[PDB]
RNA sequence: UGUAGUAUGCGGUCCUUGCGGC
């Protein structure tokens, strides 16, 4: 009996305090974090999940279908908004193509497969529930960063 | 809930466009935004190089990303018209003819009136002389610094005292003193701002400008250019000063008129900074000449420097009488 | 959350609720103070027969060690902040 | 010489780049608009899926409206129908019904989050512009406010004493220190009254006996607390949404676009010298041309009079405050 | 039934049912908007009827639905000619290409059974012209469109002190879409008061009088009834 | 009223915990209020939530019937085959509203006896 | 069991030259 809330409580908290402390000195990129939370929701809602990823990785200057949340150091940029896009898709990615972890109680709707190179080749079923755990996921992430993060 | 009007008139043809570059219209955000250019010129003299006073009191007057703007400015009626006019100074490289590049852009006089309101009486009074010295300084839409925005006050209607028209040259020589201080003294009385006094301001401001006038023409129409041939004897004021300009022996510039004192994109195909130069047309007791306006900053740009005074030997070659100071 | 809530991110999650539900931010801190203390002092009724969990809780001590000693720490303070939760309401509704 | 580029999943992809070059016809335009959103790289490495960078794939700004409106009008007979449903439903109550044309530029819903970061309120069935009754409704009530605070300001904070200062003592706290400046100005006076109208409605029983002048009629207090309600009493007129009228959209084009270019966008936000090294970055989008017209409707619950009173006070509120985005610019305004 | 102040006088004569949904709105990339439908919604209108029968005793009107089996692949729909792409035997709905199954029997089955219930007049337009808007999909697909499609509403509060959204001033708000069916059923049986007037002694008394007041009648449902939301056309039919 | 292989594949079994918590979690928790047309807001105290079991749900039922009591029973239902027949010819494919809230649609279930 | 509307109050706002130079 693992409910998957408790995953992604403990996912949402977990990357919200790491957020927290490694840029704890930088105030402003802890409200662009936060606003950037908050809002991806309805952008999902509105243009779809592949494309809210899309739009961060364009506000990331990098290039789609041959990216994966892998291989990006959200650290590695100089622009706070850029730092928080950057943040936002490494957290979502990440809950999306490997869940809590590979021992937790949810393990990822995808395997280990990049969720944008995921949603462009497959049903809309499963595009679908990804949207859903994209959604709850930010819901509890978005809940974490008004907790904890300064506000904008 | 104290309100201006001001009907104005276009001297020159306006290139003002929105979206669609192929279209010519009157925008009330394109004005707003030159206001607040205008405002923080004007301004500078006061705050100096203390950059946050002056966008403190910018963002309390005209707003910001946390407050509503105190003034309002929107465009009521516009009784104007939308012809072809030749670009300042652009020219076609077409095989033989090397003629001037005629865009779309608002006819010459076409009456039209901008409205601002606010509910103090100090804000609105800063709004109103911001435009106000924008018209009689600065010119709007493309091209405004090649004498393509030039506007007179047809008719001003304002609850609030403000500052009356010329007449002379004198008149205007002084304007820029009269506003400054009645710019200033309102700065001081309601915000308590004082920012000392430092240095000129690293932006364009009236720390460091000159205005000065040259030419006199009776009929409109003999003011913007007409022919499409420089070498053609027939040349309208602003054809003979844009003639001028182009003389290699006017200016002791090594470039000549390519130097890099004027507009950043010359030669080196790079960098936005726009000229300190600008032109435009100002009338007079019905009488038309050309205003030249420098705006001598400390820094031209971030990672370049430039000699001023080389400019001023212009204006000797033109003999331009210097208005102000 | 009754069901979900760990110890770990329990306070600043309270912390949430509270600044969302509070008009005022004195009154969301005086809420999590009060909700943080007063959720600590609950007795719980385990599945396993152990009454030490309880003998902490009466006495006043270093319980929260004992309970990052104790190995249904999770089970215990759902258990606590349910109960609290339950008094909350059943005081409020006598009041009204 | 653009790359585009589709972030929805395969096979509609092609369909996507097929609506986008006008090979196939799409007809609702929120859907190709929201749901089949491109992206387009120029020279520049990078995917900008903004408005700026998706014109870039036809001809001309000219071009995409010309596409965006024949979009829109691929569904007049639809909207018709639904138009002629919406008229028979505002006959159904006793509502009130007028017409008002846009002065200026209208632009509703561009806040609104979304991939272009400038979106627009479009009908989700029929993809055209619309303002929503809520809109109306707070513009409604806001220029009452104004009203309130021009005309009455110093009595009403003369009344309400406490209630300023407990105002002022917020303000206090959060906009920086502030200890007493807390200028006594024609703001303060609009916040406490929208104080008195949310949260201390009971406490305006004195001042209900008082009367503004709108347009020719006399509104009281009272009468707009009844119209508008409180969280103890429902508000008595129904706002409608407004929706242009069938008939304009056949001939002259429902949708344009208009253009921002932030010169000294980095002094506005970082803080460096205006100067003019401060190339711009346009930014554009959507919005409703002027002339376009749109049909408003108030309904009662409980008096006609109320009804009319709303209608006047709503007129009056179009025709100056201004519904809509940037109705500091004048943006959002009808005319008679 | 009696108001609250009083409830064991007698109980209520009616018995309204939850509105369970028929026609749902979907964007399509032709055929603007189309009304979808699902194989549950229909058993379960099926399950309606057969209970409306049992009510009545009126097998007649039983078997009027019972001649329409469907079943279909996550990626398979029967739609309307209007809906399908031309030059492609396939079909759009605001997120999703769908290959278009070949079945007339139901969708003619489905429209006869609409036009019985609410006559020849669908709410405003005849029936008959949205015939050819109509798609039954995968019942994953469909509740992918009732829980994704949905309108949300994005609301903001105005404070005058500075005439920007106030400090947490801002929420977002489900609404079902504009032009969506739902249907219910009203249950009627013996007035439980005492001494009735003779123009409401028996069942049909109530029947008739229930049509008549709320035929082509327009009702608020929900919230946001002062800004124009929850506005629904209600016509009640009979068999 | 549905085929029967249809729901063959939408069959699953949980462990005990699971079907537990599945059963005391996943029923329908509605809120109600009421509403004074005085003012048009919510009766003071009228909030209540509601516990609803969830439609689509098959439950079973055992009805135990011995002999009939001797009171000149008629020959038709005299044995017990006879009245436990004629149960369940008259109560098959039935429709009936158990539990309460049945003025709003709720309680009614269709009984098919086992045959 | 019977009677019972998750309803009322809330503006997707605020901030931005279609320019720079021939």
């Amino acid at each position: 009996i693992r409910e998957i809330e408790q995953e992604r409580a403990s996912f949402a908290f977990k990357v919200v305090s790491d957020i927290k402390d490694k840029y704890s000195q930088n105030k402003k990129v802890q409200g662009k974090y936060s606003s950037y939370a908050e809002k991806a929701p309805t952008i999902i809602l509105n243009n779809g999940l592949g494309a809210t990823l899309a739009f961060f990785l364009s506000k990331l200057e990098k290039p789609i279908d041959d990216v994966d949340y892998k291989s990006i150091n959200p650290e590695s940029f100089g622009n706070a908004e850029n730092i928080a896009y950057a943040f936002l898709y490494k957290h979502l990615s990440t809950w999306l193509a490997e869940g809590n972890g590979k021992d937790s109680a949810f393990s990822g709707l995808t395997n280990g497969e990049d969720p944008l190179k995921y949603i462009m080749e497959k049903t809309a079923i499963d595009v679908a529930i990804s949207t859903e755990e994209a959604l709850s996921i930010l819901n509890w992430i978005k809940k974490f960063a008004k907790a904890m993060l300064e506000e904008e | 809930m104290y309100s201006a009007t001001f009907t104005l008139e276009a001297i020159t043809p306006v290139f003002m466009r929105g979206a669609n570059q192929s279209k010519a219209e009157i925008r009330a955000a394109s004005i707003k935004g030159l206001m607040r250019w205008w405002f923080r010129a004007l301004s500078g003299s006061y705050f100096g190089n203390d950059v946050e006073g002056l966008r403190r009191v910018e963002e309390y007057v005209f707003g910001s990303t946390k407050r509503e703007s105190r003034v309002v400015v929107e465009v009521v009626k516009e009784h104007v018209e939308e012809r072809f006019c030749p670009l300042p100074m652009v020219w076609k490289k077409k095989k033989g003819v090397t003629t001037r590049v005629s865009q779309r852009a608002i006819a010459p006089g076409s009456k039209f009136t901008l409205l601002l309101t606010s509910d103090d009486e100090e804000v609105l009074k800063l709004a109103c002389y911001s435009l106000i010295g924008l018209v009689y300084f600065g010119g709007i839409g493309f091209r405004c610094s090649r004498g393509a925005g030039s506007l007179k006050i047809s008719s001003l209607k304002s609850d609030v005292q403000l500052i009356d028209l010329p007449k002379n040259k004198n008149q205007l020589g002084q304007m820029v003193n009269d506003l400054t201080v009645e710019i200033a003294k309102i700065l001081k009385k309601t915000f308590l701002c004082d920012h000392e006094n430092k240095n000129c301001t690293s932006y364009s401001s009236f720390w460091c400008f000159y205005l000065f006038l040259w030419g006199e023409k009776a009929e409109l129409e003999e003011v913007y250019y007409r022919s499409n041939n420089l070498e053609n004897e027939r040349l309208t004021l602003l054809d003979l000063f844009e003639k001028e300009f182009k003389n290699k022996n006017n200016h002791l510039s090594n470039y000549g008129y390519r130097d890099f004192v004027f507009g950043l994109p010359r030669g080196t195909k790079k960098d936005r900074r726009a000229s300190p130069i600008k032109v435009g047309i100002t009338e007079l007791s019905e009488k038309y000449h050309v205003r030249v306006s420098v705006f001598k900053t400390k820094i031209f740009k971030p990672g370049m420097n430039v000699k001023w005074d080389n400019i001023f030997v212009f204006l000797e070659n033109i003999g331009a009488e210097r208005i102000y100071p | 959350f009754a069901d979900v809530i760990s110890k770990e991110f329990l306070h600043q999650l309270v912390k949430y609720e509270a600044v969302r539900h509070s008009i005022d931010k004195n009154l969301a801190e005086e809420f999590q103070s009060v909700f943080a203390r007063g959720h600590q002092g609950v007795r719980v009724e385990l599945e396993g027969n152990d009454e030490e969990i309880n003998k902490y809780i009466s006495d006043g001590a270093n319980l929260e060690t004992f309970l990052d000693k104790y190995e249904k720490a999770v089970d215990v303070i759902r258990k606590q902040v349910r109960g609290f939760l339950n008094l909350v309401k059943i005081l409020y509704e006598s009041i009204r | 010489n653009v790359v585009v580029k589709y972030p929805v999943n395969s096979e509609l992809a092609n369909y996507a780049e097929k609506f986008w070059k006008k090979e196939l016809a799409i007809y609702n335009l929120s859907l190709i608009l929201n749901k089949m959103t491109p992206f387009v790289k120029r020279r520049s490495e990078s995917y900008k899926s903004s408005l700026s960078a998706v014109k870039e794939i036809f001809k001309n700004v000219d071009d995409f409206q010309n596409f965006l409106n024949s979009v829109l009008r691929r569904s007049l007979d639809e909207y018709r129908v639904f138009f002629e449903n919406y008229e028979r439903l505002f006959n159904s109550f006793s509502s009130k019904i007028f017409s008002m044309r846009t002065k200026s530029r209208l632009v509703v819903g561009l806040g609104d989050e979304s991939v272009y970061e400038t979106s627009i309120r479009l009908h989700r069935n029929y993809g055209v512009p619309y303002i929503p009754g809520s809109a109306l409704k707070g513009v409604a009530k806001h220029y009452a406010f104004s009203i309130l605070a021009r005309e009455n300001g110093d009595e009403i904070l003369r009344i309400y004493e406490s209630v300023k200062e407990d105002l002022k003592a917020r303000i206090a706290k959060r906009d920086k220190i502030k200890k007493n400046d807390v200028p006594e100005d024609y703001y303060l006076t609009a916040a406490v009254i929208q104080e008195l109208f949310e949260k201390k409605f009971d406490e305006l029983g004195a001042i209900r006996n008082t009367r503004v002048e709108i347009g020719d009629t006399v509104i009281s207090v009272g009468d707009i607390v009844k119209i508008f309600g409180t969280q103890k009493e429902e508000g008595s007129v129904i706002f409608f949404d407004a929706f242009p009228t069938p008939e304009q959209l056949k001939d002259k084009p429902n949708l344009e676009l208009d253009i921002m270019n932030p010169h000294y966008q980095p002094y506005y936000q970082h803080g460096e010298p205006p100067g003019d090294w401060h190339s711009p970055n346009p930014i554009f989008f959507l919005t409703v041309p002027a002339g376009v017209e749109f049909t408003f409707a108030v309904a009662s619950r409980d008096l006609d009079d109320l009804a009319e009173k709303a209608e006047k006070l709503l007129k009056e509120a179009l025709k100056k405050f201004g519904v809509g985005a940037k109705t500091s610019l004048g943006y959002g305004r009808f005319d008679a | 039934g009696p108001a609250t102040d009083g409830a064991s006088e007698h109980a209520g004569a009616v018995s309204v049912g939850d509105a369970k949904i028929l026609l749902f709105p979907v964007r399509s990339a032709k055929g603007v908007f189309a009304f979808v439908t699902s194989p549950i919604v229909i058993q379960r209108l099926k399950e309606d009827f057969e209970l409306v029968s049992e009510i009545e005793n009126d097998i007649e009107l039983k078997q009027i639905l019972s001649r329409f089996k469907v079943e279909l692949s996550n990626n398979e729909t029967i739609a309307g000619n209007a809906l399908i792409l031309n030059g492609e035997n396939k079909v759009i709905l605001e997120d999703i290409v769908l290959k278009v199954k070949s079945d007339s029997n139901v969708i003619e089955n489905l429209v006869e059974v609409l036009k019985t219930l609410f006559g020849d007049n669908f709410f405003g337009k005849p029936i008959e012209s949205i015939k050819e808007r109509i798609a039954i999909v995968s019942d994953d697909v469909f509740k992918s469109f009732t829980r994704f499609s949905t309108e949300i509403v994005a609301r903001v509060r105005i404070d005058a002190e500075k005439g920007t959204v106030a400090r947490g001033g801002l929420w977002y708000e489900e609404f079902l879409p504009s032009d969506t069916l739902m249907y219910s059923l009203i249950a009627v049986g013996s007035p439980k008061k005492e001494n009735l007037p003779k123009e409401v002694d028996n069942t049909q008394k109530i029947v008739n009088v229930l049509k008549v007041t709320f035929n082509n009648a327009f009702l608020q449902i929900g919230g946001d009834e002062t800004v124009g939301k929850g506005f629904v056309k209600v016509r009640a039919g009979v068999l």
